[PDB]
RNA sequence: GCCGAGGUAGCUCAGUUGGUAGAGCAUGCGACUGAAAAUCGCAGUGUCGGCGGUUCGAUUCCGCUCCUCGGCACCA
RNA sequence: CGGGGGGAACCUGGGGAACUGAAACAUCUCAGUACCCAGAGGAGAGGAAAGAGAAAUCGACUCCCUGAGUAGCGGCGAGCG
RNA sequence: CCUGGUGUUGGCUCUUGGUCGCGCCUGCGUAGGAUAGGUGGGAGCCUGUGAACCCCCGCCUCCGGGUGGGGGGGAGGCGCC
RNA sequence: GGGGGCCUGACUGCGAGGCCUGCAAGCCGAGCAGGGGCGAAAGCCGGGCCUAGUGAACCGGUGGUCCCGUGUGGAAGGGCC
């Protein structure tokens, strides 16, 4: 009865018997892991879906309020007017016909993908066979291709975050910064809650949101109740 | 199936409840035998009937004890003992306080209960635990000198 | 008659037979059995006292030998 | 119609990350075979019924499509 | 103490059939009829509402006319109703 | 006629399968210190071995090695990169 | 009939009025409405160069609709396209 974790102090500090909810969550979490660098916790969990028809393999996002800066990074794929708009608006890496040729060198930087209408073909095709599924050629379904390049990659830095469902129906995504605000952690929290809730592919077939787990990073582990 | 029980206790442990030993299961097979019935008001009650008494029973002996517990602990004990300044010629056997107190004094307590290993006769007055009833116990002052 | 019941008739009747469904499923009846059958329960005993017999029929079985066992 | 099942090179069997394919038997060349068969060595040798598809990438994973087999219920 | 045994037709229940029709004929149909039985009567039967019906009413059961041959019942066909 | 269910048709008992709840435990294509099951958070973790040096042991097999421990201990290692 | 362009009427609502019919069928169509498409536009397009590629009624499915629901609100079931 005594394991590998001197992490047992925040161990201890959880008590996975209740998945209790958001809020009472949202400050717990907080109360637990400011370890080396003040938390960035996280949620994760899985939905009864399965993966052999597509119909469910979603993703998506909504902007849960609250700034941002850092994550898996985009292309903003166009012209030069949205090398400015969407670029300045939040944009890490920057071009389209252009760098897509360079990435058809060896140059490129962005799982993510913001194509415009504009190099909308350049890029998916120039770089379909390119990018390839690693999850990178702008696809029109995927917060990947579209008029305001300068609005999807803008978010992505102002306060972002998507869906992902990974390998058997689980997602992995924030939802309230740190030791901040613990009603805010509650805020983003719902606000995925839903995202999600409407993502949810039609072809579900019972307890579809399944597994909700609220924990950090590196730190304790314990669902929530997406509801009150 | 209300079993209700009378030589049982699960197997012949009787009165002890009621079980399901379902249809002629419990009926034919172990009840008809005759080691018990089956609910009806006529038993359920008739349980609780004899229930009830034992209860009435019981609180009662509690009840006659306390009374002699009572009188018997407060009064003193005083009996004539014969012999030097210690042990008797004879002894003094709980028994001895037995029919002492009990006639010559009025109330009778069976010899057998109380505490007592080997007679007492170091003569002089001792008193002692002797239990009377379940867990309610009756010490006393026993008074017992050379009756010179 | 000889083979009713005791407590309550049960020697009785009936008139059976069928067809096939589909129904409110895709079609309608299917149907071409006009036949008659028979229809009944059991037997068991116990004791008057020190001889006797039971006869009767399952379940009010049941209930009635509880019954008569009260006296 | 439903469900379970079989289908890949002349014959027949083999995989559940799929992400790399044959194998045993007949066919071509070569030792042994002083004949033969048989023996060995090799080669040749292929869509995993069809299609797309999830899927990097799956032929064994998804959905629907052919010919076959077994056993139910369809046309009143 | 009582039964039992009868009785043209009517009565209750008990079991309960082909024709013929549907120009065949298997559901359907003659029908719960013919017919065998038990039994009560002088008539049995039913008979004082877990009824009706939808307005805020009715008000035991039986028999007649009306209720529609409409509501409707079905190889929705012969028909039955 | 043979035939699952089921009612009378009751006691004791050896046992083996599916399925979930959960803890454990597993994850070997070639370059890859290195047997990466994915997808996350995501530069540190720990000192209850004071330690990664070594000891044998409990274990798991595609040599290697992964894992849980008893111990022996004396600012060190690994993550980072 | 042979070639090229662009395009869907190989449209709903409907049709006066006739060929042939004993029933039912089946076949002919200017013309009015919306409504598009052909061409600039005068006018053609309600499938094909035509006469054969066909089946009542039932019963049941489905996509509508959004009329019926059995005291009423719903619903099963449900009426018409």
């Amino acid at each position: 009865p005594k394991h590998g974790k001197r992490y047992r102090a925040l161990l201890e500090k959880v008590d996975p018997n209740k998945i209790y909810t958001i809020d009472e969550a949202a400050h717990l979490v907080k109360e637990l892991a400011t370890a080396k660098f003040d938390e960035t916790v996280e949620v994760h969990a899985k939905l009864g879906i399965d993966p052999r028809r597509s119909d469910q393999n979603v993703r998506g996002t909504v902007s849960l309020p609250h700034g941002l800066g850092k994550q898996v990074r985009v292309l903003a794929i166009a012209k030069g007017e949205k090398i400015k708009e969407a670029e300045e608006a939040g944009a890490d890496y920057v071009g389209g016909e252009e760098i897509i040729q360079k990435i058809l060198d060896g140059w490129m930087d962005f799982d993510a993908v913001v194509a415009t209408p504009d190099v909308m073909g350049a890029v998916g095709s120039k770089l379909g066979r390119i990018l390839g599924p690693r999850g990178l050629l702008p696809n029109p379904k995927a917060g990947t291709v579209g008029f305001n390049i300068g609005e999807i990659i803008r978010e992505i830095k102002a306060g972002r975050i998507e869906f992902r469902n990974d390998k058997t129906g689980a997602i992995h995504a924030p939802v309230g910064k740190a030791s901040f605000p613990p009603e805010k952690l509650a805020d983003n929290i719902r606000a995925f809650i839903r995202a999600l809730e409407a993502h949810k592919p039609e072809g579900a077939k019972g307890t579809f949101l399944r597994s909700v787990y609220v924990t950090t990073t590196m730190g304790p582990s314990v669902r929530i109740n997406p509801h009150s | 199936m209300k079993v209700i029980l009378l030589e049982p206790l699960e197997n012949l442990g009787d009165v002890g409840q009621v079980v399901d030993v379902k249809p002629g299961y419990a009926r034919n097979y172990l009840l008809p035998r005759g080691l018990a019935v089956l609910a009806t008001e006529s038993n359920l009650k008739a349980l609780e009937a004899r229930i009830r008494a034992q209860a009435k029973r019981l609180a009662e002996r509690k009840a006659e004890a306390e009374r002699l517990k009572k009188i018997l602990e407060n009064l003193t004990l005083t009996i004539p003992v014969r012999a030097g300044e210690t042990k008797i010629y004879g002894s003094v056997t709980a028994k001895d306080i037995a029919e002492a107190l009990s006639r010559q004094h009025g109330v009778t307590i069976d010899p057998k209960r109380l505490a007592l290993e080997k007679p007492i006769k170091e003569l002089g007055e001792y008193v002692l635990t002797y239990k009377p009833h379940p867990e309610v116990p009756i010490q006393l002052k026993v008074s017992v000198v050379a009756q010179e | 008659m000889k083979e009713g019941i005791h407590p309550k008739l049960v020697p009785a009747r009936i008139i059976c037979g069928c067809g096939n469904v589909i129904e409110t499923y895709s079609t309608k009846p299917e149907i071409y059995v006009e036949v008659c059958s028979k229809c009944h329960p059991f037997y068991t005993g116990q004791q008057r006292f020190v001889d006797t017999e039971g006869r009767v029929e399952r379940f009010q079985r049941r209930y009635g030998d509880s019954y008569r066992k009260g006296r």
